[PDB]
């Protein structure tokens, strides 16, 4: 997932908006996520933490922010399970700093009524 | 005769006492009772459900499936169906929740009056409004995976 | 407080029934019926509305014990309504055993224990 | 069979009961073994006690399919860790209680073993 988001989003025939990117994640990554990290090492970095804790969302500095972006694991038992864990993401990230934009993937369609209830 | 339970900041003002003396019930009659319904004859579908009319009633959303642990419903209930309380005053009990475990479920609830059942789950609003959830006096929400859930994140999802 | 009567023989009939079975009423068990209540009373409305504004809480439950002997243990306070602008917040936050020198207002519900019935 | 109320009317006396705990999935423990015993020949038929077998009804049918040929042998469903199956069952007018678990082998956590019988 890392992999293809990275690809698509550091197009090289695109023109450079000059935005930092930033990863907040609680398992280790691997090594070549992290070599194609130090390839664009001038916009790419990565951390360790948990998204729910205000701390690990300090850290990161999300009031400052552009926008958040939540991938989904689209291969995982209980679509609804992730679903609601993502859109739990998206409460505490809310709740933190209320004024910042969030992009998340989703599986079914009720559960974009359940992010419409924030 | 019994101890004087004393409610204070701390023990001295309690100590002070001493410083400064100078078949409509069960088989005991203590609850109420009802004779054994059936599960059957307690679900309700949403349409009659609306047309039951609800007010000043308790309305307990519960999460679960066939493979969770049982939370004990009955002494939820019991102090709720308490003999001191007039039957008038029994406050209507509806369940509202997966199917397979409040059947798992209605073999200790059965005894009890004025208990209903709502299979859908606590996430749907339309089930919420079918018992008139803005005239009951408490939502009551309740999750049997409490345990079987480990991560951080997954627990407590339902609830919130 | 809570379960709603621990009475030894109830448990003895629990633990021997392994489950609660019905019976048939008799005045002992219409002695089992007159048990303590508890509920929540509004201080806007009521007999006891005169005393809605009067702030001592001491004299809250002295004539509460007197007229009916209504154990008022607690208080339940708008948590706005310790301001002055008026707010549509209706949360309420419980207060323990409030002192008789408290003051009170008359928007606030009370904790009570219904005497015998 | 009997039920509780079937059981209470009856009435008996120095006979012996089995308390299985077992369901269908249980192995079978083979009871006839334990009953032929009593069954002999010089015993004469007034000697000869009354086997109750108090416990979940499927182990006790498929125990009964050999068990039929016996005499003087009762059945009686419910958990024997209830003092109501007990007593309509006459366990102080019994000459013998035998603890049985028909769950021995399936379990292997040592205090999990021998829970139910003590």
């Amino acid at each position: 997932s890392v992999s293809n988001f990275l690809k698509a989003f550091l197009h090289k025939a695109r023109d450079d908006v000059n935005v930092e990117i930033v990863f907040l994640h609680n398992i280790s990554p691997n090594l070549e996520l992290e070599a194609l990290f130090k390839r664009h090492f001038t916009q790419v970095e990565f951390y360790q933490g948990s998204v729910l804790n205000p701390h690990d969302l300090a850290r990161v500095k999300i009031e400052s922010a552009d926008a958040c972006l939540i991938l989904a694991n689209k291969y995982c038992a209980d679509p609804d399970a992730e679903d609601a864990s993502n859109i739990m993401r998206v409460i505490s990230i809310k709740n933190y700093h209320p004024k910042i934009r969030i992009i998340t993937q989703m599986l079914q369609y009720h559960n974009k009524a359940h992010l419409l209830n924030i | 005769g019994t101890l004087g339970f004393f409610i204070a900041s701390d023990a001295k003002e309690v100590k002070r006492a001493f410083f400064y003396c100078k078949k409509k019930y069960d088989s005991t009659g203590m609850f109420h009772w009802c004779a054994p319904k059936e599960i059957e004859k307690v679900i309700l579908t949403r349409s009659e459900a609306a047309m039951t009319v609800l007010s000043g009633h308790v309305v307990v959303c519960i999460f679960g499936d066939v493979s969770s642990a049982l939370i004990g419903l009955r002494n939820l209930v019991m102090p709720l169906r308490a003999s001191n309380f007039h039957y008038h005053e029994l406050k209507h009990i509806v369940f509202v929740g997966s199917i397979e475990y409040l059947k798992r479920e209605w073999e200790t609830l059965h005894n009890f009056p004025k208990v209903s059942i709502l299979p859908g789950t606590p996430l749907s609003r339309a089930d919420l409004r079918a018992v008139n959830i803005n005239l009951c006096d408490m939502c009551v929400i309740l999750s049997a995976n409490q345990n079987n859930i480990d991560d951080t994140s997954l627990q407590d999802k339902e609830c919130i | 407080l809570v379960t709603g009567g621990a009475t030894p023989e109830l448990e003895a009939l629990i633990a021997e029934e392994n489950a609660l079975r019905g019976g048939y009423s008799t005045p002992q068990t219409l002695a089992n019926r007159d048990r303590c209540r508890v509920a929540q009373l509004a201080l806007l409305d009521g007999p006891f509305a005169d005393l809605g504004d009067g702030g001592c809480y001491g004299d809250l439950f002295c004539k509460a014990l007197k007229t009916y002997n209504m154990l008022c243990f607690g208080i339940y306070r708008l948590r706005d309504a310790h301001l002055s602008t008026p707010s549509q917040c209706t949360k309420r936050y419980v207060i323990t055993n409030p002192p008789y020198e408290f003051e009170l207002v008359p928007t606030d519900l009370i904790f009570c224990l219904m005497q015998f019935d």
